[PDB]
RNA sequence: UUACCACGGAGUGAUUCAUGACUGGGGUGAAGUCGUAACAAGGUAGCCGUAGGGGAACCUGCGGCUGGAUC
RNA sequence: GAAAGACCAAGGGUUCCUGCGCAACGUUAAUCGACGCAGGGUUAGUCGGUUCCUAAGGCGAGGCUGAAAAGCGUAGUCGAUGGGAAACAGGUUAAUAUUCCUGUACUUCUGGUUACUGCGAUGGAGGGACGGAGAAGGCUAGGCCAGCUUGGCGUUGGUUGUCCAAGUUUAAGGUGGUAGGCUGAAAUCUUAGGUAAAUCCGGGGUUUCAAGGCCGAGAGCUGAUGACGAGUCGUCUAGAUGACGAAGUGGUUGAUGCCAUGCUUCCAAGAAAAGCUUCUAAGCUUCAGGUAACCAGGAACCGUACCCCAAACCGACACAGGUGGUCGGGUAGAGAAUACCAAGGCGCUUGAGAGAACUCGGGUGAAGGAACUAGGCAAAAUGGCACCGUAACUUCGGGAGAAGGUGCGCCGGCUAGGGUGAAGGAUUUACUCCGUAAGCUCUGGCUGGUCGAAGAUACCAGGCCGCUGCGACUGUUUAUUAAAAACACAGCACUCUGCAAACACGAAAGUGGACGUAUAGGGUGUGACGCCUGCCCGGUGCCGGAAGGUUAAUUGAUGG
RNA sequence: CUUGUCGGGUAAGUUCCGACCUGCACGAAUGGCGUAACGAUGGCGGCGCUGUCUCCACCCGAGACUCAGUGAAAUUGAAA
RNA sequence: CAUGCUUGAGGUUCUAACUCUGGUCCGUAAUCCGGAUCGAGGACAGUGUAUGGUGGGCAGUUUGACUGGGGCGGUCUCCU
């Protein structure tokens, strides 16, 4: 559920907090973890390309199993854990001969399920089957783009696709965004949507609490010297006397960006 | 008060030493101009 | 010499009277100005609660009542 | 004296010790010196490197990219600030010692002999292997007290005794498996998995048992009939030498050190690889290789002097500066604060006078008490523990140590508790359970007496209150005149972006965003919280529209 | 304009607090108006305390002064 | 009007050029790179060259003189 703290101190009075104690508190899964290191928003050339970016927990990566290319085979859930890469929970499943793997937990699956995958599966929700053989007006998520590729679509804490219309060898699909786009059937994809979909009415607080994971200071640009930004400058308190613009020059108050135009046919309409 | 001469002598190899200079062709450079202006140390 | 103790001191609260620049409504006044909201179906039927709006009586939406005329 | 004492690392490089010197160097003289000349001085299987392993990062055969130079990167191989074998005590020099000597240990490798055998990796599994905070213990170092041994009998009243001084030490290792922590165990039948194989790991079924297995400080014993030990004696010359050598035990207290990489809990979810154990593939199989016991031998190379919070390092100086880590005693004390001392170190490389104005750093001050001044600037003042008591307002936490008040030294009388701990008792007979008189040690209660001007007596150690502006708060900033009302902030809104994402760095390859996926990522403004955020789309932007008008390269009818 | 005017605080207040509205030239996310807690933040007022002051006096150390040793600096056309 | 051989634009489709920061095989002991083969897109995308638009993101520069100091204002040529 939402925690909410006492105003004890000052930097707690604003902090609410999601407590899931279905969670496990042990260890994770040791083989399926891979050492990943802070890069602080540096390329390869050294230089700044994202900026706010710097600091926070170590953290290991859990190898998540996005393809679930095992058909066939039986699971169980041993249990729902915590990921410090996605802000969804992970659920650790045991087939039916051992292979264990962690795959992106589903929102009700908790301690037994089956959850298996293929053609011919049953329709409960963290089952996984290709995008030809599941119901028109079901809820999906984790959607497959490109046929082995894995999931892509759909991933985060509470997202979810809805499957509007099927014609042909594509199928059609609105997104969480509000756009309609049109995928290949033989793609796959999970029933239900992603767990933890609480996540979304925390609050974290403090300053300090942004700084544990990793996003450090904006300072916005009318704060600025016009050779900083193209807002900087002026005698007191100004407002940026030019069109809202980035640091780099471009329009950011209503102005589109994208150029694409080699995967403009698999928009049915924009999100808009 | 600090200064700005912290001395190092592993660091003071990996910047200004011989091998760091006969890495780049740039480096090559400097050696050849200080053979020609007769330098003793040509190297720190 | 000790104990008790009146007057008197110090600090900080409660309560109650009078008064206060300036402000808010109410009542009473006379041949003043602007409209005509109600009483007849009062010329958009009136009231009740609530919300927004407007020089003002008031108007409009939502729910309710008849203490509403013709039929 | 939590250093101005010792010791590591970095940095320096002979400054170290001894003879001979004083020109220059040393802010003065110098017989002295971190100064001049000349000799000497650094001893390792176990310390630190090297060798083995990897992190960030570097380089990078082929490769991809690029006018050239070159950029990026795969296989790979470099890179500690981390992982990974093993030693202590005593003696000795002018200068080295965990290195030499004495005593007692430990680790690893090589070559033989014997006995018995399935050996084999670059590949599979296991292990190595780890966060913040907090709390109950157990223990040890260390500290005190008592007893003991040796010596003493005090220039001035007393001091043969509930008197004074000193010493009362001893490691690694071996044995021991304890306080304590974790975990069910075994047999048998199998197998959509671990890229191939597997007796190993993982998964499944059946039977049996309620007990094994793994870590783990420390005590005790032994090392040790030895070393050490005030001192006594003999020889040589106020000093060296050889021999001998007393006591060397009990009780309390007790770490920030060890058990502990443990246990509990929380979110921000907490290195890799090798050494190590095990399984097998290609191969051998009566050579190879492996496991035990005994015998013999080895452990290379480099650094070890000296300073090291400083006169030897970084600051031009023998310069109130800066410089990572470890140890850290007594009496008071909450304490690593503070004061007086210990071990140990030092009096800071110009002195002597005299006692003017004035300057600097301080002490006390009649009667006033902010009249000073731009401004209570500066100074004065307050200051501890226990108990009583405490307002508006409030986001119900706070405000609050609000404000204010009372007690406190020393010596007796009576009295109540805790820890440790003989004797005894129990059975699991022993590194065990209960429990213990005295002794030692830690908490209290109510009752007198007494001295001073004053008992939180020194050092140490909050001044408080009432109205307002600004910013919600903790934080950050102009190294060297501005610390703020400026920046950040949690929260809020707009907008862009469907993943080969938008965006940014790159002539490019590519890289970040991100091993992320719209509850996500970028940009912009505002800036906790409460109540709210009104009218204008004419200008300039952005978004949508496609009928019509204008409109580029290109083409080339017509005319001359 | 301006030390606007009225009230409070003082013996006396160009600053302060509360109002009025004539806003030279406030105003709603370059946010408007409030707000407990917080601040080496700005303004004003009290209690205590005092050498801040009337108005300075005495005392103590380090210099200044003298003697011995060593021994600078900026400056400077020439100077009766 | 019918057909014929051409020809500007439009729409649909196909696969064989091209593309894949999709799968599995080999080089190989390799998340690079190649080759093979499946899958997807598809004459689009993308790159060269020519051309219109946008473009303080960035660049090289200009922004007069007189003048009772400069600036503001005025004046700057011709006739009486
Ligand atoms: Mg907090
Ligand atoms: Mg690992
Ligand atoms: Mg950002
Ligand atoms: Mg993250
Ligand atoms: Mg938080
Ligand atoms: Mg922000
Ligand atoms: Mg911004
Ligand atoms: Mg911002
Ligand atoms: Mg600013
Ligand atoms: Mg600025
Ligand atoms: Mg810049
Ligand atoms: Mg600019
Ligand atoms: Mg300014
Ligand atoms: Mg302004
Ligand atoms: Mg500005
Ligand atoms: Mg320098
Ligand atoms: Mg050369
Ligand atoms: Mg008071
Ligand atoms: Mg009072
Ligand atoms: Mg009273
Ligand atoms: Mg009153
Ligand atoms: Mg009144
Ligand atoms: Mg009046
Ligand atoms: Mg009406
Ligand atoms: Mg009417
Ligand atoms: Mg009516
Ligand atoms: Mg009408
Ligand atoms: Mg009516
Ligand atoms: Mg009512
Ligand atoms: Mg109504
Ligand atoms: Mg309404
Ligand atoms: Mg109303
Ligand atoms: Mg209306
Ligand atoms: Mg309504
Ligand atoms: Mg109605
Ligand atoms: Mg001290
Ligand atoms: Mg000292
Ligand atoms: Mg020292
Ligand atoms: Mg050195
Ligand atoms: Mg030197
Ligand atoms: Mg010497
Ligand atoms: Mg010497
Ligand atoms: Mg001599
Ligand atoms: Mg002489
Ligand atoms: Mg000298
Ligand atoms: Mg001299
Ligand atoms: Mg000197
Ligand atoms: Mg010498
Ligand atoms: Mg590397
Ligand atoms: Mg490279
Ligand atoms: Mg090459
Ligand atoms: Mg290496
Ligand atoms: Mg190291
Ligand atoms: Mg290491
Ligand atoms: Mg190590
Ligand atoms: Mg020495
Ligand atoms: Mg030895
Ligand atoms: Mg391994
Ligand atoms: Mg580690
Ligand atoms: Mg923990
Ligand atoms: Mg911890
Ligand atoms: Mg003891
Ligand atoms: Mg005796
Ligand atoms: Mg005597
Ligand atoms: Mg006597
Ligand atoms: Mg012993
Ligand atoms: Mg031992
Ligand atoms: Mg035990
Ligand atoms: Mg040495
Ligand atoms: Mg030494
Ligand atoms: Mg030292
Ligand atoms: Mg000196
Ligand atoms: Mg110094
Ligand atoms: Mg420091
Ligand atoms: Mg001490
Ligand atoms: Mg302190
Ligand atoms: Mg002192
Ligand atoms: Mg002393
Ligand atoms: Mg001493
Ligand atoms: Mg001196
Ligand atoms: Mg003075
Ligand atoms: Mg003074
Ligand atoms: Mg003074
Ligand atoms: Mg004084
Ligand atoms: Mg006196
Ligand atoms: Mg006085
Ligand atoms: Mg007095
Ligand atoms: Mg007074
Ligand atoms: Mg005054
Ligand atoms: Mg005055
Ligand atoms: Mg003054
Ligand atoms: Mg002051
Ligand atoms: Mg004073
Ligand atoms: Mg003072
Ligand atoms: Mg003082
Ligand atoms: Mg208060
Ligand atoms: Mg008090
Ligand atoms: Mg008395
Ligand atoms: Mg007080
Ligand atoms: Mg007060
Ligand atoms: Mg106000
Ligand atoms: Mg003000
Ligand atoms: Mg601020
Ligand atoms: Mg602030
Ligand atoms: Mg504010
Ligand atoms: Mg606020
Ligand atoms: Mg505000
Ligand atoms: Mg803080
Ligand atoms: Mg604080
Ligand atoms: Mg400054
Ligand atoms: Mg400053
Ligand atoms: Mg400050
Ligand atoms: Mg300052
Ligand atoms: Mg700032
Ligand atoms: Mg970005
Ligand atoms: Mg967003
Ligand atoms: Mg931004
Ligand atoms: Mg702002
Ligand atoms: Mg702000
Ligand atoms: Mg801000
Ligand atoms: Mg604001
Ligand atoms: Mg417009
Ligand atoms: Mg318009
Ligand atoms: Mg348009
Ligand atoms: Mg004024
Ligand atoms: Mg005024
Ligand atoms: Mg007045
Ligand atoms: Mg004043
Ligand atoms: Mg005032
Ligand atoms: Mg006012
Ligand atoms: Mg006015
Ligand atoms: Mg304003
Ligand atoms: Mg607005
Ligand atoms: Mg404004
Ligand atoms: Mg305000
Ligand atoms: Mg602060
Ligand atoms: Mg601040
Ligand atoms: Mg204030
Ligand atoms: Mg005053
Ligand atoms: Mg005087
Ligand atoms: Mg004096
Ligand atoms: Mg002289
Ligand atoms: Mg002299
Ligand atoms: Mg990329
Ligand atoms: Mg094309
Ligand atoms: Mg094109
Ligand atoms: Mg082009
Ligand atoms: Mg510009
Ligand atoms: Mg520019
Ligand atoms: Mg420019
Ligand atoms: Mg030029
Ligand atoms: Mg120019
Ligand atoms: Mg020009
Ligand atoms: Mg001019
Ligand atoms: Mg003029
Ligand atoms: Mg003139
Ligand atoms: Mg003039
Ligand atoms: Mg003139
Ligand atoms: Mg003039």
């Amino acid at each position: 559920a939402i925690v909410k703290c006492k105003p004890t101190s000052a930097g707690r009075r604003f902090v609410v907090k999601v407590v899931n104690q279905e969670l496990h508190k042990g260890a994770p899964y040791a083989p399926l973890l891979e050492k990943k290191s802070k890069s602080g928003g540096r390329n390869n050339n050294g230089r700044i390309t994202t900026r706010h970016i710097g600091g926070g927990h170590k953290q290991h990566y859990r190898l998540v199993d996005f393809r679930r290319n095992k058909d066939g085979i039986p699971a169980i859930v041993e249990r729902v854990e915590y990921d410090p890469n996605r802000t969804a929970h992970i659920a650790l499943l045991k087939y039916a001969d051992g292979e264990r793997r962690y795959i992106i937990a589903p929102k009700g699956v908790a301690a037994g399920d089956q959850l298996i995958s293929g053609i011919g599966a049953p329709i409960k929700a963290g089952n996984s089957m290709p995008l030809r053989n599941i119901p028109v007006g079901s809820t999906v998520h984790g959607i497959e783009l490109k046929p082995g590729k894995g999931a892509q679509i759909a991933r985060s804490a509470g997202a979810s696709a809805q499957l509007v219309a099927r014609e042909g060898a594509y199928v059609t699909l609105r997104l969480r965004s509000g756009e309609m786009r049109k995928v290949l059937a033989e793609c796959r994809a999970t029933l239900g949507e992603v767990s933890n979909s609480e996540h979304s009415l925390r609050s974290l607080g403090k300053a300090g609490a942004t700084r544990w994971r990793g996003v450090r200071p904006t300072v916005r640009g009318v704060a600025m010297n016009p050779v900083d930004h193209p807002h900087g400058g002026g005698e007191g308190r100004t407002s940026a006397g030019r069109h809202p613009v980035s640091p780099w020059g471009l329009q950011t108050k209503g102005k589109k960006t994208r150029s694409n135009k080699r995967t403009d046919n698999m928009i049915v309409r924009r999100r808009k | 008060m600090k200064r700005t001469f912290q001395p190092s002598t592993l660091k003071r190899a990996r910047v200004h030493g011989f091998r760091a200079r006969m890495a780049t062709k740039n480096g090559r450079q400097v050696l050849s101009r200080r053979r020609a202006k007769g330098r003793k140390r040509l190297t720190v």
